[PDB]
């Protein structure tokens, strides 16, 4: 279901500066209003499709981009997931992870934003866990 | 040739550091295998920490994490570049 085309849709919420902090705790973060308003309705081919707009509505938001340094901006401009701080990384995972709350295999939404969360490589780990 | 930071001259180190600031990679995988390097040959205890989250104060320039690195290096009897 990750791979067959949809439109997105929801809501999304509003954050602050604190935003990808929040992605290593509790459920992760939500995705943002703003950038729900910029994708809402576009059809995507895949997940993967969808994840690589989010990251590039970021790179392009003034509020979210602005607590990334230099060298996370570069990456996020390609469409790439940032890098998180460290003792969040595990192994060679070590960008932002976006995570569905209801679980696909459970008939969780695919690419509506209000069912999408970011996570941490640890916290996304430990959110699975069980 | 890429093993360890004795390997590379300090100008190839900073080739490196600078691709890796600009993001200049065709997928994210190759900027994370690049990336992971980074943090083996440097041996640094921050490792990817240098080039996203530096300490206030460091200059995080693609030059100016060459200088946290060889500093580094050279306080705590690592050996250092090549020529
Ligand atoms: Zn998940």
């Amino acid at each position: 279901k990750r791979n067959k085309p949809g439109k997105a849709t929801g809501k999304g919420k509003p954050v602050g500066d604190k935003w990808l902090d929040d992605a290593g705790k509790d459920s992760g973060a939500p995705i943002p209003d703003r950038i729900a308003d910029k994708l809402r309705d576009k059809e995507f081919k895949s997940f993967d499709d969808f994840r690589k707009a989010v990251w590039e509505e970021v790179s392009k938001d003034p509020e979210l981009s602005k607590n990334l340094n230099p060298s996370n901006k570069s990456s996020v401009s390609k469409g790439y997931s940032p890098f998180t701080p460290k003792n969040q990384q595990v192994g060679g995972r070590k960008v932002y992870e976006l995570h569905h709350d209801k679980p696909i295999s459970q008939g969780g939404e695919v690419y509506d934003m209000d069912n999408i969360r970011v996570t941490t490589p640890k916290r996304h780990i430990d959110i699975h866990r069980g | 040739l890429k093993h360890s930071i004795s390997d590379y001259t300090e100008a190839e180190f900073l080739q490196l550091v600078t691709t890796i600031c600009n993001a200049d990679t065709s997928s994210e995988e190759e900027l994370v295998k690049l990336v992971t390097h980074f943090e083996e040959m440097t041996e640094h205890p921050s490792g990817s920490a240098l080039i996203y989250y530096p300490k206030e104060g460091d200059d995080d320039s693609p030059s100016g994490i060459v200088n946290t690195v060889k500093q580094w290096r050279a306080a705590n009897g690592k050996s250092g570049f090549k020529q």
